[PDB]
């Protein structure tokens, strides 16, 4: 085994390997997609592998739904390494670790490079990861120039609807690191004040009154409230929003299962935000 | 599933 450093922690893992089981870390699925890593175990979404991942799940068995690792299945696999998530309860990470060397992959989007390089070190694809990272940075440089100065001064928010409720995220979490950090838009105080994924009322949103709203809605994450979006859209308080009246609401401009803090999420969000904020596909 | 929407 070889010493792998990841966010001031060291793990001994047999590398390079393909015996990788991914549970909870949708981030690592997105890194696997761009690195062309075909893991032994991957996350299922309502019992299937989404079309967007089918090119890297061809060799994989499901580890379970994102939040619900099947420890018996993961044991069955005897992976060289398990890519878990920092979003699991600690007790659940401990249980996962009974099936093998377990690395909790960070959901903090500012760690996107470290996450990619982790998977790259595990699979011998450092050169490929660095090229991907370099290409994002070049894309960011070019894209920033294509977005008008008024757009860059607007009040923009990313929300995700889960079980029919509205969630915001910290400045360095989800897509916010790209929207505020990379593109330079100003994070609303409610985002600055968020300590983690945080429920926001439609009432509070109406006071924030953003100019632009990116709404992410996965049917899979709203099985309890399937019409949540149409219901929202008919609400008088939602209808009072500046963004809603100006037709500046962008629903699923990136696939709603996208996690935000990955190369792939960032490049997709960079382009979507460019198009939507400038209201022109040329961006 | 607590990164808390829990
Ligand atoms: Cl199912
Ligand atoms: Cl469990
Ligand atoms: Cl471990
Ligand atoms: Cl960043
Ligand atoms: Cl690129
Ligand atoms: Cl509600
Ligand atoms: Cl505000
Ligand atoms: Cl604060
Ligand atoms: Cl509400
Ligand atoms: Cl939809
Ligand atoms: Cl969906
Ligand atoms: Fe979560």
């Amino acid at each position: 085994k070889k010493k792998i450093e990841y966010l001031d922690k060291t793990y001994e893992v047999t590398v390079p390997t393909d015996k990788i089981a991914i549970t909870g870390s949708v981030e690592s699925m997105e890194d696997a997609k761009l690195l062309d890593v075909h893991p032994q175990g991957a996350i299922s979404f309502s019992g299937k592998f989404p079309d967007m991942f089918k090119d890297i799940t061809d060799k994989a068995e499901p580890t379970g739904e994102k939040m619900e690792p099947n420890i018996e299945k993961i044991l069955e696999m005897k992976p060289d390494v398990i890519l878990a998530s920092t979003k699991f309860p600690e007790k659940t990470l401990q249980k996962i670790s009974t099936a093998g060397t377990t690395i909790p992959v960070s959901h903090i989007s500012s760690n996107w490079k470290e996450n990619m390089m982790l998977l790259a070190q595990l699979t011998g694809k450092e050169k490929k990861a660095k090229k991907i990272i370099a290409d994002y940075e070049q894309d960011l440089k070019e894209t920033k120039t294509k977005i008008n100065d008024k757009a860059k001064d607007s009040k923009a928010l990313v929300i995700r609807i889960r079980q029919g409720n509205i969630y915001i995220y910290p400045e360095q979490v989800y897509f916010n690191s790209t929207l505020y950090g990379d593109l330079g838009l100003k994070a609303p105080n409610e985002v600055k004040a968020a300590k983690a994924q945080e429920l926001i009322s439609l009432e509070k949103l109406s006071e924030m009154n953003p100019d632009h709203i990116f709404v992410q809605f996965s049917d899979d994450e709203n099985a309890d409230k399937p019409d949540a979006l149409k219901d929202l859209e008919k609400n008088p308080i939602w209808k009072s929003l500046k963004a809603v009246k100006e037709d500046h609401v962008y629903v699923n401009s990136v696939d709603p299962l996208a996690q935000g803090g990955t190369a792939w999420s960032k490049v997709r969000f960079l382009k979507a935000a460019a198009e939507k904020l400038t209201q022109n596909k040329l961006a | 599933g607590t990164g808390t929407g829990t």
